[PDB]
């Protein structure tokens, strides 16, 4: 692993501190420009928490030469001190430097610089662009609420931006008279800095939404210019918003525009082959209940069929192995013939009231319960003589199978159940290979007494 | 009948079959039931203006809205006493529930009771008499923001409207967005006259700039020029006659405008998709028709071969269509089973090879048939191929070709219950014809190596009898 | 047929007549609404205009009697006078009689109504629809420049619809002070009837297209309710319009996007098999003629090899019967041995320069050539000695192949040219089974002497 | 190499192999030309505004813009007299024609050079020297507009390139609604000051208005103003500070804001399909990564096997990836064979089967060979299965596998170069073995009744050995 006293890329430490470095980083996005545009000398309120925030990305800034990384070329977790260092000397040292400077000290060396200078501290912007990159190749994130979380940000930012560059421009104006926002409220320069971004946000706004209201447009050229490459980067900015909207729409409303595609095919079938007014019924309800139980993760056999034999062998293995093992048949029969008895066993849901196997009927198949629960009608002279009731983790079927002959009683599910089916060709096969059928019918006429 | 019965959006008719109908009990399927849940909808529709409209202009709630807000409480107060004698149904059982003391106490240990009887609450009206005047200032219409609880049930209906497919889709998706984007027009218009209503200067506002006497005109004055602002913005004309003046205005309004941008991108984004797939199956049958007519010019062709050629591709088509209701592969093997031996058991017992044949074996063939469709001249099998399947024909036609190496000469004509292909099954040698269909046909194929091992090793009753039968046909 | 004297659905005269009353219906759906918004009392240049458009459509409507139609029951193209008769009666009768009413003698009815009455005379606009709906089920015209153009009818239609209604509620006014139009200009009572005109015009599509400058917009309340609803009608509107804008642009882009997807593969496949830098081009070269050859009809296998085998051999055999017949080894060998000679056999084509036959092959297949041309080019040691040449519809490769020799002189052509192919187990297949080979290998040896 | 020289869009180096390169003749498809090409190409964007400015304005053609169109005018001159040296391209023989005589009348024939005359004309330099002045009017400027016949020049460069591979369809595709949004705004803006200026009341115009003196200043002032007119115009912002004033102001605008209605429409119809076909396979590979997540979460299955299904998955699809190139197809036979038999001619030749062979038969075999590709568990020949084909494996590897009913053991593991179920092929019985993949394979079939007619029926030399090497196995 590690050396001692040092740091990994994944370590949980690492990205709890990164995530509230994001945070700092979101507060100078903020911040930046609006010391730019509407400040021109350090005030008290941001004097000091901008210090702050210096201080925390200086201690992040030294802390990188703790930190491993991972090569794209080896794919080894480098976490040698040496090299570490140089990989961050390559790039991103002295750009990571500049972005934390105390701006009083930036005064020192010259006026004029302040806005221009606490600018450059954009450059610890990158991390934005990786936590959304991260969180986006990620699976444990909605792909909508994070990518349309990214068109918030940067359309946000945009908005934010071009408000003090439009501010800037009519405070270094000489007669601020005309300009776009001397021309509506004369005194603006001594006005509340908020009402000033107040209303620069909202000239932002109209402007980028395309309402234009027309109060508060330009005045000079010098303004004229400016909103022509706004409205530009606007244009461009905004087809791209429509453009991400309906790759996230038509890509959100699938799984529901395939379900009546399906109850709209399951009317014509039953229309052209004129169903009897008994199956039509039969056949709606067990593709309803599809979508329900596969709506959650109990089922799914579109695409988890498409798996080699070897795994999906596994999964109904660990899934069922447990219950297999609990049925009164096979109590001690084997080691392997109990892992293929499992592994080629299909399970199927039912709905209630949903008589599975009838009286009379040819011994096809028998069945294993997995949950829920029905009762052994029989229909007689008098009908409706319900016999018993099972339970989850037990066996029907089984006598007409093992001795192929006619099903004796009816069994009628009364909730959802999931049981497994066998057919009689294959438990037939796979038990004739062997020698253990003895211990089974053992079992079997134990049972009957 | 239950999941069919549930499965319908306005419900169906309940008779006295009385399968699940005991007494003192409305099953929540019934279309009576359902038609009161309609009623209870538009009544919504009315609390949903009304409610925000008294918070807005507060001159409204003295007249002739107060005892339509009575009536209308009414109706919402008797479905409170008449959710108790509802079904429900579970999602981890499907059993329909209906016993009293069961319906009782997951209606109230919900959040439904608590909210429904704080919407119903009528207190603009208890306010009335047991105070002098109604209720007045700016928290006080913080009140009537409850009724809007009730949306609930109009968030219902468009969802048990997206999934009945007796419903067009393009309809009732289309209608959504009109409900949706009108109450929001409705909403904020009523915010910003309710934020200009209660602004100290009344002449600093966005209405007061207009007309300087706004508080004391009707109040169908200030609704239509705050619609009309709302509307301007919404839509992004923005005239700019009607903007914001304070910065109480200028805040909202730019939080406004900020989510009409995704509003206005999501009514796009479903337009252009209820468009986009609306077309899809049109393109698929202009692309391929368009080359049969571009191939049909850019040589001279006659036309009689485009008429063979469009007339073939649309048969094509039509296959390719109704073999696509091919749903019946998922479902469990005992429907799937009943239902096979509904469609091809009479196809399947009379086969000439199926004839002294036990009624297990029978029901293990009828069990596992997938019936495939063909359009009408396709050959499903060549001469000398190696003998993988036979076939059975349910409908249609097909015919039996016998290449002399140069010519193809049609044998003889098989039309519905005949089996084609079965000679190189049974011998095990190269199918010694051509069976290539004549009318769109629809046959049922049973694959070699599964025939011949479930009539071979599993069964001991049929036994030398079929092969008279092959050597009578 | 017909009886003496009558007129049938696609008689010449009948469709230019129904499309000369489509130019008269683009007039009236502009003539009728500024009729109702502009115009109190009939003036001249329109009250004599519009009684000529009237009479045309009497004349049409007179002229219904004895025009045949066609069941969509039956399909039979119903031709009996006291049939068609009652089946105009039954709907489009009396309403495409009041809607060629002349105007003058509804005023003596009474005044009040000429504007509003008409207004129904849009009823003759089912007939754009009519047209609208057969262009665009017709595969004659461009659906991309069909389907687009009513689009933009029915804009323009709204936008001049609504330009009417708006005047008209301000004509309407008393005190035409206080307008929409009336605040702007205030002489606007005596005006141009064009300057009217273009200032609503002007103030429709700023509103529709959403630009809304500012001048020009609602002052009463009558006019914000007006303006309420025709913002609503414009937001769905332009939504659709939208709309059908990207299901013409995803449709039409979609045959070049398909090419760069093919010339990107054929680069993959060369690059994993490590192709030598003399069969890359050559497959390139092959999959560019083909786009070339395949954006015409020259070349269509993706979608014609979906047919029958007894289409596909009446195609092949009407193109190159003709063709097959001028070859002289085949001189007369019989009636059906050419027909499924020529059936069977597949035809390419090959870039310039690309010799389809090398010298000491082995003889695996033989062309015809049908157009194009090349030279029989040997290599010997001293190289490119070049044998003659051959033209369109002549053989190549047949002694090679009726011999079992290693092909002896190499192809090369010189034009894009276009061949017949035909394998030698199939040729030995289909002449194997006959008694014609005999004239086959007698013209072989006749033409070698 | 002449079509693989004319696909690339820049253009290819020409050296001395001189295949096409006669003397005196300028190869169109020669790197050096294509560089002069997209050099007059930049020359044509200054053209393009350069020609509207002087139209619109009329004081920019005294200055420093008649010298600088002469410099132009003289680039576009010497690209006459270099057209009749210029190779072309027939589209009915694709034989790259180079002879003078025929160069030099399909030019001449062709409105390009009447066109490129009458646009390199310098006419308004011409007329200042034989008259006294410049050219001034209405109708005067409307000769420095032949000069955008020159855009054909961009019209080309924007479809030369998206054919080219080598260059992105989303950056080219972007640049070319760039380069039209933006010189629509310069042509509208141009032509709403040309109103404006040539009106007979200057103040009752759009920019009279707000500028009294608006002829008197700067034309980078008028030019701004208008540019900002047009920009908020285009995007629907729509300010209107700047707005029409007279009826033949109001008559363009409202034409300009129909035609932007489709301009806008068209740059979102192109924007939202350059992001719905980029991500068309990203949301295919997450649309079946998804549901194996959801699968291992609702159950609660190791990490392991969750570990086994997506790696498992992810290789799959990288089948389903490369298993899409395959081109080869189509192509003549002639060509395809030739790839074959440098892709799969040493695997085929020695097989331990096709040892002792003609050459001609290998060859036949060789020209039909497709190959597939395998993920790495797939069984492509389950035991006791119908012989209906063999395989021959290129790179990768299988295990031979025999159920004894209950088991599944690996009989022995082959590697590239080794057939993969012959013993059923050769035998005609039931395939008495189950090959299943253990890495990506590529294998390559051959079919029965294919080779067994091309083996026995055709080829008179082969005989009575190859049953002595399949015994030898
Ligand atoms: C002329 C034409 C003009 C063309 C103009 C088109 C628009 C281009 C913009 C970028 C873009 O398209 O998306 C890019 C996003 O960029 C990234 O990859 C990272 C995004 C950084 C987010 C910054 C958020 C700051 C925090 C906010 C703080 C809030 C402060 C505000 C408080 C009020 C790329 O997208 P993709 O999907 O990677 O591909
Ligand atoms: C940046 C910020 C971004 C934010 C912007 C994001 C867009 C928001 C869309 C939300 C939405 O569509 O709702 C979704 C919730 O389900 C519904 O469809 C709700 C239905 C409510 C009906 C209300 C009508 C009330 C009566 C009307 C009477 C009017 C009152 C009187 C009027 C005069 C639907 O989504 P979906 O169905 O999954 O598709
Ligand atoms: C909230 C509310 C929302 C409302 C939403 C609005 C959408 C309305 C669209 C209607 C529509 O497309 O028609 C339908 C079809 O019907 C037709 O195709 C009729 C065509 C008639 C054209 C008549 C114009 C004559 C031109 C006169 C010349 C103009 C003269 C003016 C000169 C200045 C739909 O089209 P589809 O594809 O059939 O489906
Ligand atoms: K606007
Ligand atoms: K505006
Ligand atoms: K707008």
């Amino acid at each position: 692993k590690l050396r001692r006293f040092v740091v990994s890329p994944y370590d949980h430490k690492y990205r709890i501190w990164e995530a509230f470095l994001v945070v700092l980083v979101v507060y100078t996005a903020w911040v930046s420009p609006f010391e730019f545009g509407f400040l021109r000398k350090p005030r008290p309120p941001l004097s000091i928490t901008d210090n702050i925030v210096n201080a925390f990305f200086a201690i992040d800034i030294i802390m990188t030469f703790f930190v491993g990384y991972l090569d794209k070329s080896t794919y080894l977790i480098v976490d040698d001190r040496k090299q570490i260092a140089f990989k961050y000397l390559r790039s991103w040292f002295l750009l990571d430097l500049v972005s934390t400077i105390p701006s009083e000290a930036a005064m020192r060396i010259s006026s004029q610089s302040y806005g221009l200078f606490n600018m450059l501290r954009l450059w610890r912007l990158r991390r934005v662009g990786a936590l959304f990159a991260r969180l986006e190749k990620d699976r444990n994130f909605n792909y909508f609420w994070v990518r349309c979380a990214k068109l918030v940000c940067v359309t946000l930012f945009a908005v934010h931006c071009a408000a003090c560059f439009y501010y800037l421009i009519a405070a270094r104006n000489s007669n601020p008279a005309k300009t776009w926002i001397g021309a509506n409220v004369a005194n603006f320069l001594e006005e509340s800095l908020w009402m000033r971004y107040v209303t620069s946000m909202y000239w932002s706004i109209t402007t980028l939404t395309t309402v234009g209201y027309g109060d508060l447009h330009p005045v000079n050229t010098k303004e004229m210019i400016f909103d022509i490459f706004y409205m530009l980067f606007n244009l461009g900015l905004t087809a791209y918003l429509i453009g991400n909207m309906t790759n996230l729409v038509v890509h959100g409303t699938s799984r529901t525009r395939n379900f009546r595609d399906t109850i709209q095919a399951a009317s014509n079938f039953a229309h052209r082959n004129h169903l009897p007014p008994r199956l039509q019924d039969q056949m709606l309800a067990h593709l309803c209940l599809k979508y329900r139980t596969d709506s959650e993760g109990l089922q799914q056999q579109e695409t988890l069929d498409a798996l080699p034999k070897a795994i999906r062998s596994s999964i109904s293995h660990f899934l069922f192995y447990s219950l297999m093992d609990k049925v009164y048949l096979f109590r001690g029969v084997s080691n392997d013939l109990l892992f293929q008895l499992v592994s080629e066993m299909k399970a199927e849901y039912f709905p209630p009231k949903e008589d599975v196997i009838l009286q009379n009927e040819a011994p096809t198949d028998f069945y294993i319960l997995v949950n829920g629960t029905a009762d052994l009608v029989d229909v007689d002279t008098g009908t409706e003589s319900i016999v018993r009731e099972v339970k989850a983790g037990d066996i029907i079927g089984e006598i007409g199978v093992l001795c192929y002959r006619p099903q004796l009683f009816t069994v009628r599910t009364k909730r959802l159940c999931q049981l497994l089916r066998m057919n009689r060709t294959t438990f037939l096969n796979i038990i004739q290979a062997n020698v253990g059928d003895g211990t089974i019918i053992m079992n079997n006429l134990l049972q009957h007494l | 009948s239950v999941s069919s019965s549930l499965l319908p959006a306005f419900g169906t008719f309940i008779e006295d079959d009385n399968p699940s109908s005991k007494p003192f009990i409305v099953l929540h399927f019934d279309r009576r039931y359902r038609l009161w849940e309609l009623f209870l909808v538009i009544l919504v529709g009315y609390s949903a203006w009304a409610s925000l409209f008294e918070l807005a202009f507060e001159k409204a709630a003295e007249g002739a809205l107060l005892t339509i807000d009575l009536v209308v409480d009414f109706f919402f107060a008797v479905d409170i006493i008449l959710t108790f004698f509802v079904s429900y149904l579970d999602n981890t059982t499907y059993l329909n529930v209906t016993d009293h003391k069961l319906i009782a106490k997951r209606y109230l240990k919900s959040v439904a009771f608590v909210m429904d009887v704080a919407s119903t609450l009528p207190i603009q009206f208890i306010y009335k008499t047991i105070t002098g005047d109604v209720g007045r200032g700016q928290a006080f219409g913080f009140l009537n923001l409850l009724r809007l609880w009730r949306l609930r049930r109009v968030a219902e209906l468009f969802k048990r409207l997206e999934k009945d497919a007796h419903f067009n889709y393009f309809v009732i998706r289309v209608i959504k967005l009109l409900c949706v984007t009108i109450f929001w027009i409705h909403l904020a218009g009523c915010i910003l006259y309710w934020i200009a209503y209660h602004y100290p200067r009344p002449t600093d506002t966005w209405i007061g700039s207009q007309v300087e006497d706004f508080k004391e005109r009707s109040v169908w004055l200030g609704y239509t020029y705050s619609m009309y602002w709302s509307i301007v913005t919404l839509t992004t004309v923005g005239y700019g006659d009607l903007h914001a003046v304070n910065s109480r205005e200028k805040t909202f309004n730019m939080f406004y405008m900020l989510f009409n941008i995704g509003l206005t991108s999501y009514i796009i984004g479903i337009m252009t998709n209820l468009v986009v797939h609306g077309a899809l199956r049109t393109f698929a049958m202009r692309s391929a028709i368009n080359d049969i007519l571009r191939y049909t010019s850019k040589n001279r062709l006659p036309d009689t071969m485009r008429e063979q050629m469009l007339a073939h591709m649309q048969l094509k088509f039509k296959t390719a269509e109704l073999r696509q209701e091919e749903v019946l592969q998922d479902l469990p093997k005992a429907i799937r089973s009943s239902i096979n031996q509904h469609l091809f058991r009479s196809i399947i017992e009379e086969a000439y090879l199926f004839k002294g044949f036990p009624e297990g074996l029978l029901v293990q063939l009828v069990s596992q048939i997938q019936a495939e469709y063909f359009p009408p001249k396709m050959e499903i099998i060549l001469q000398n191929e190696i003998p993988t399947d036979f076939y059975v024909i349910v409908s249609g036609g097909v015919d039996i070709i016998a290449s002399k190496g140069v010519s193809e000469q049609v044998l003889a004509k098989l039309g519905p219950g005949s089996m084609a292909g079965e000679i190189g099954v049974v011998f095990n040698i190269p199918q010694p014809f051509t069976v290539r269909t004549r009318r769109l046909s629809q046959v049922i194929r049973i694959g070699h190596h599964k025939f011949k091992e479930m009539v071979q090793s599993d069964n001991d009753v049929d036994a030398k009898m079929i092969i008279a039968n092959f050597m009578t046909y």
